[PDB]
């Protein structure tokens, strides 16, 4: 269960 | 990135497809499994999705990633069961799959079982991941 | 919206610092931390941070927005790897930070730690940052 990744870019 | 929730849901074998969609401001897929069906969803047959008209595509279902999808149970917007469980319209053709759309705070959780795969278990995966995401803020 | 990555980076209070640097064509700021060091990065800064010519570095460093750094491993420029760690220099018995510069095609992603915050978590976050990037073609 990894951890919340970036938003998309922009 | 987002691709390691798809490498997740996808692990275990038992899914054909899955996604995880951005429905706040502009419907974007923000990870998908490559040349299937979700990675073509639009951002129309999101906005149908998280619409209004929960009992219309009840006689006449809905369509994601131009796949024509039957709505057995819908429940996306109900306190607590986030969740909308459909089949794929087999129309034509003869293979029938479960899906089902789970919904976060700014995400749609898709997944797609593989023939045979037993729907609560797809509901259970799908289910699981957007706890994971939404208690995450998201 | 780039301020959401200084904001995604900044939320679990091990950084001080952080910014996205664009330095293809013309090198700006696309997104710092208001009243802090990065946020006042050059292009000429940005220049010597990509240029071919890496003899400075170990001469006597290089600046970050005014703020003097020690080169503890320049790999920017090399593939597979697009990582520098770098550590401020201070007068005093003050302080010292670590400081991570990774690459991707069109930005430099920079953090800085707080004091006692190890240079090995300084570097995974920003790896993981730059990974996310690369993978959108950014």
């Amino acid at each position: 269960p990894p951890p919340p990744p970036p938003p998309p870019p922009p | 990135g987002w691709n390691a929730y798809i490498d997740n849901l996808m692990a275990d074998g038992t899914c054909q497809d899955a996604a995880i969609v951005g429905y706040k401001d502009s419907p974007s897929v923000w990870a998908a499994v490559p040349g299937k069906t979700f990675v073509n969803i639009t951002p129309a047959e999101v906005g149908v999705l998280v619409g209004k008209d929960r009992s219309s595509f009840y006689v006449n279902g809905l369509t994601l990633g131009g796949q024509k999808c039957s709505v057995i149970r819908d429940s996306l917007l109900q306190d607590g069961e986030f969740s909308m469980d459909l089949r794929t319209k087999s129309t034509g053709g003869a293979p029938t799959f479960n899906v089902t759309v789970t919904k976060t705070d700014k995400t749609l959780v898709l997944l797609m079982g593989k023939e045979g795969v037993h729907g609560g278990l797809i509901n259970k995966k799908c289910y699981e991941m957007a706890s994971h995401l939404r208690r995450s803020q998201y």
